[PDB]
């Protein structure tokens, strides 16, 4: 359960997240 | 006791036929109508058949079906582990 | 397909009459049920024939529960689940 | 690999919007495929 | 060259080909070229200067393949012999029986033209464990197994019979049965108590496998 | 299927073990038609311009082209279809296509199209691997006989042969 918490801690996870969000907006 | 098949070597269908369903419902309705204890939370029902269906819905009927192979052996299946279509 | 398989299962053509089915190996009461009653009874007596009481007609004559559909299995009580409650 | 394919498809989007709607829809579907994987 | 001569020659050639097909189907080793021998070579070899068919030189011995021996270790060599006389006498049958016995052959095929005297066939079952089977010539012209309505039958070994009997949990008196005089049973040479499998087409499943026992 | 004495009349009821009221008329599309129509309808080739998939149909249509494993899978599928055509023409020598069988696949597909509001004007997100493996697994999960020795396996495959043929024909 703590694994996902650690993954969310590093910036590039948020980076892929809002990149996906931006392409969602574009599509 | 030689006839009984071990649980691992059971080769019959895991679904329950319409005949088995009708027999089970009839037996349970008779037992309920003869003042047997009810295993579910009765809510305003006064018909033994409907309470039998209700008990079947939560899979709480404590009965076992014995299936006879043609040679004479048999296979035992609990009502809890039989899949009933709806 | 079922009718044809029944008619030609003994290695030869068995007609649907007394000569084909009432001369088979089935139970005495089953065979005497139709069209040759008394003679079949006489022959069964003279040959000391044993009936097994498993067909539908033998369980209809004796007023019992034939193994037909709902009667093909037995209902038994499971003690483990009953105690578990 | 999805990174160079995303780059390239991005560039023929930004170079040729005058392509008919068929190409735009297909190419956007391709990018959605690459980011899905 | 009267027409009856070549008519009889052609029918005899047909019977020879059918007998070769039967021997091949019983599990023995027969080449495809020998089955498809054209009638010209047949006339060249098995006819004299006058065109009379020399049946006596057609007798031959066949041996089982590797596969048949593996499936049936008890299977042995077979001999087939033709008879020239219109009716088979007692002495001819005795000579054939003695020849088979001294060759120590497990089974033999004796093809006769028109009739056999009762005293001749008195000697048929007198040589155990050898088996003597007769085939009238007029009934071997056309191969029965090549019809459209005849499905394909296969013979089963003792192990396969036991495995089927256990798996279906049966006693041999409950399976469907097939007689001895049944033409396909004579073709395959099934004895008493042998199980034959049948493969058939079906509108509902494509292919279907049945079983029968020789009674 | 037996009788009171225990003698077997049929080794399976109906040769496929199906209820008589769960059977409807369906057409096998592989039997009929000329070889050209069959080739056009069922053959897909990722290396020849003649028989390629239009990239506007598949979402990943651009990248898949030129691959090697995909064409091997498609070749196996086409060989299976050819063998099915040969067998089906062996069985029904009259060449008729409509036979009774279980499950109306056409209505299931129509319900899938109606329920999900599928728009044909957009690319689909399917994968050739997924389609082939899914069809094969669904064939693997059709059961009438549940024995364990080889005899019951052969009997069960013989039972489900024709239905598997129709299922391959439609999907």
């Amino acid at each position: 359960t703590n694994s996902e918490d650690k993954l969310s801690k590093v910036q590039l996870y948020e980076d892929l997240c809002r990149y996906e969000d931006t392409l969602s907006k574009l599509v | 006791k030689e006839k009984a098949i071990p649980k691992d070597q059971r080769a019959t269908t895991p679904y329950m036929t319409k005949y088995e369903r009708a027999r089970i419902l009839g037996t349970r309705a008779l037992q309920i109508s003869m003042n047997a204890p009810v295993f579910v939370d009765l809510e305003g029902e006064t018909d033994p058949l409907r309470i039998a269906m209700k008990e079947l819905a939560e899979k709480k009927i404590p009965l076992v079906i014995r299936r006879y192979l043609p040679d004479g052996s048999f296979e035992d299946w609990s009502v809890e582990e039989l899949i009933v279509d709806l | 397909a079922l009718l044809v398989d029944v008619m030609t299962t003994q290695g030869g053509l068995t007609s649907v009459t007394r000569h084909g089915f009432n001369r088979s190996n089935t139970g005495a009461l089953m065979r005497c049920s139709f069209e040759e009653t008394v003679e079949i009874l006489f022959e069964a007596g003279a040959s000391a024939e044993l009936d097994d009481c498993r067909g539908v007609s033998e369980n209809v004559i004796l007023g019992q529960m034939a193994p037909i559909g709902t009667g093909a299995f037995d209902v038994m009580i499971d003690e483990e689940s009953l105690v578990k409650y | 690999e999805f990174i160079p394919h995303i780059f390239y498809s991005l560039h023929q989007i930004r170079k040729d919007p005058n392509n008919l709607s068929n190409q735009l829809e297909t190419l956007t579907g391709s990018i959605r495929h690459r980011l899905k994987l | 060259m009267d027409q009856e001569n070549e008519r009889n020659i052609s029918r005899l050639w047909r019977a020879f080909r059918t007998v070769k097909e039967m021997v091949k189907d019983r599990g023995y080793f027969i080449t495809q070229e020998e089955v498809e021998l054209p009638l010209e070579d047949f006339k060249a070899k098995y006819c004299d200067s006058m065109g009379r068919p020399q049946r006596k030189m057609m007798s031959f011995q066949a041996n089982p393949t590797e596969e048949s021996i593996s499936k049936f270790p008890d299977m042995g060599s077979l001999w087939v012999e033709f008879c020239d006389e219109p009716s088979v006498g007692v002495k001819t049958m005795k000579t054939f029986v003695i020849h088979i016995q001294e060759k120590n052959f497990q089974t033999g095929i004796f093809v006769y033209q028109n009739n056999i005297t009762p005293s001749a066939m008195k000697l048929v079952p007198s040589i155990p464990p050898a088996t003597i089977e007769t085939f009238n010539e007029a009934a071997l012209v056309v191969n029965i197994t090549h019809h459209e309505l005849v499905p394909k039958h296969i013979r089963l070994s003792s192990d396969e019979k036991r495995e089927l009997l256990k798996r279906y949990r049966l006693k041999e008196s409950q399976l469907p049965r097939i007689q001895r005089a049944d033409p396909v049973a004579l073709y395959l040479g099934l004895k008493r108590g042998e199980v034959v499998k049948i493969i058939r087409k079906s509108e509902t499943s494509g292919r279907y496998a049945s079983y029968r026992i020789c009674m | 299927t037996r009788n009171s004495l225990g003698n077997v009349i049929q080794f399976i009821y109906g040769e496929d073990g199906m209820d008589a009221a769960h059977i409807e008329k369906q057409s096998l599309d592989t039997i009929g038609g000329s070889d050209a129509a069959f080739e056009k309808r069922y053959r897909v080739d990722l290396l020849n311009t003649d028989h390629t998939l239009d990239p506007s149909l598949l979402e990943s249509g651009s990248e898949i082209l030129g691959d090697l494993k995909l064409q091997v899978l498609l070749d196996e599928e086409y060989k299976q279809l050819v063998k099915d055509r040969k067998f089906l023409r062996e069985v029904f020598v009259d060449g008729e296509a409509n036979w009774p069988l279980p499950v109306n696949i056409r209505r299931i597909i129509q319900n899938a199209q109606q329920t999900f509001h599928i728009d044909h004007t957009k690319p689909s997100d399917l994968t050739i691997k997924d389609i082939v493996l899914g069809v094969k697994d669904l064939q693997e999960n059709l059961l009438v006989l549940r024995g364990k020795n080889e005899i019951i396996q052969n009997a069960q495959r013989d039972a489900v042969t024709l239905f598997c043929c129709l299922l391959r024909s439609r999907l």
